[PDB]
């Protein structure tokens, strides 16, 4: 019965987060970042929201989701690239 | 758009058969959305 | 249900109620919870589909209890099926 | 923004389009104009 919603007041943050993770990925010379990563971000945010039987995807859920994708990408990389990125992405 | 309409089929009196159909290749990086284009062309064509 | 849903931090309770007999590995348990709840499938005017389920791959060294988590998921879920790549199982992956 | 401009003649639908393509396919066969053939012929040589 729980089909959570995506009211777009919360679009400004993710645009600029994706922009930064794209600009950083090419500079460091590693896996490319495509929009499938952002689709995963939103689809995981849906699950974190549905956990609270919620009615409007929160920003807390988006922030919890962001860690999963960023950590996966950072931890699936070579040692040198990984040391670069684990410092660059410290804020998320 | 041009693909789904195909060229004009021509049968000649030499037994020879000049085809009419269109072939396109989508070569490129990952995550360019070229797969969704195929999945839509599946559904917008009468036989696919 | 609704009462437990109002307690702030239901997320970390769920994440620690998962495989309740394997030590540590919080990230995999978080991913298990995410893929065991799901999401929303989408059709944009019957011409564009974005899936809802989230896939999870495990890559690990011998002796890290991956099969134990796979066993737990099958006792916890409604519609779950088990198949093996190189072994003897009651169901295959190909239609016939 | 699709279900709205759809009803303003700035978009065909998915079954309507399908029917239209079937129609034009199983209706006509274009044969080119001779006033244009030499254009395509000169183009090919300048290309090669
Ligand atoms: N982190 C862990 N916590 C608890 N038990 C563990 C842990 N890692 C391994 N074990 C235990 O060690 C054994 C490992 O067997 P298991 O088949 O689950 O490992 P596996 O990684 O799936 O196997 P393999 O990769 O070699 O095929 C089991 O008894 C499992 O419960
Ligand atoms: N330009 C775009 N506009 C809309 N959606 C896009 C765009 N680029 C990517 N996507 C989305 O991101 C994903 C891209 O992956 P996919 O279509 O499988 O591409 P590829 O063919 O490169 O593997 C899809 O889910 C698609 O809907
Ligand atoms: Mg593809
Ligand atoms: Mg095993």
């Amino acid at each position: 019965k729980i089909y959570p919603k995506l009211h777009q007041m919360d679009m400004d943050k993710v645009s600029r987060v994706y922009a930064d993770l794209r600009r950083e990925s090419i500079s460091t010379g590693s896996f490319p970042i495509t929009v499938r990563h952002l689709e995963s971000i939103l689809r995981i945010a849906e699950s974190f929201a549905k956990m609270r039987l919620s009615e409007f995807v929160s920003s807390y859920d988006l922030d919890r989701a962001i860690k999963v994708v960023v950590d996966s990408f950072v931890d699936a990389q070579k040692v040198s690239v990984r040391r670069q990125l684990r410092r660059s992405f410290a804020i998320y | 758009v041009c693909l789904l309409m195909g060229g004009s089929k021509k049968i000649l009196p030499d037994g020879m058969r000049l085809r009419g159909d269109i072939n396109v290749l989508l070569l490129g990086d990952p995550g360019t959305a070229k797969s969704q284009l195929l999945k839509f062309v599946e559904k917008v064509s009468p036989i696919a | 249900f609704r009462k437990i849903s109002r307690d702030r931090g239901i997320i970390d309770k769920i994440i620690s109620s998962m495989a309740p007999s394997i030590y540590g590995h919080r990230d995999i348990k978080t991913a298990v919870a995410c893929s065991l709840f799901g999401g929303v499938p989408k059709n944009v005017n019957g011409k564009h589909s974005i899936r809802g389920d989230i896939n999870v791959l495990l890559l690990g060294d011998p002796g890290t209890a991956k099969s134990q988590i796979l066993k737990y998921v099958e006792k916890t879920a409604h519609r779950a099926v088990f198949a093996t790549g190189q072994g003897a199982s009651a169901v295959g992956l190909t239609a016939s | 923004m699709q279900n709205q401009q759809e009803e303003n003649g700035s978009e065909i639908s998915i079954e309507k389009m399908k029917r239209y393509i079937t129609y034009c396919r199983l209706k006509c066969a274009p044969r080119l104009s001779p006033q244009a053939a030499e254009k395509l012929s000169s183009n090919f040589v300048t290309i090669r």
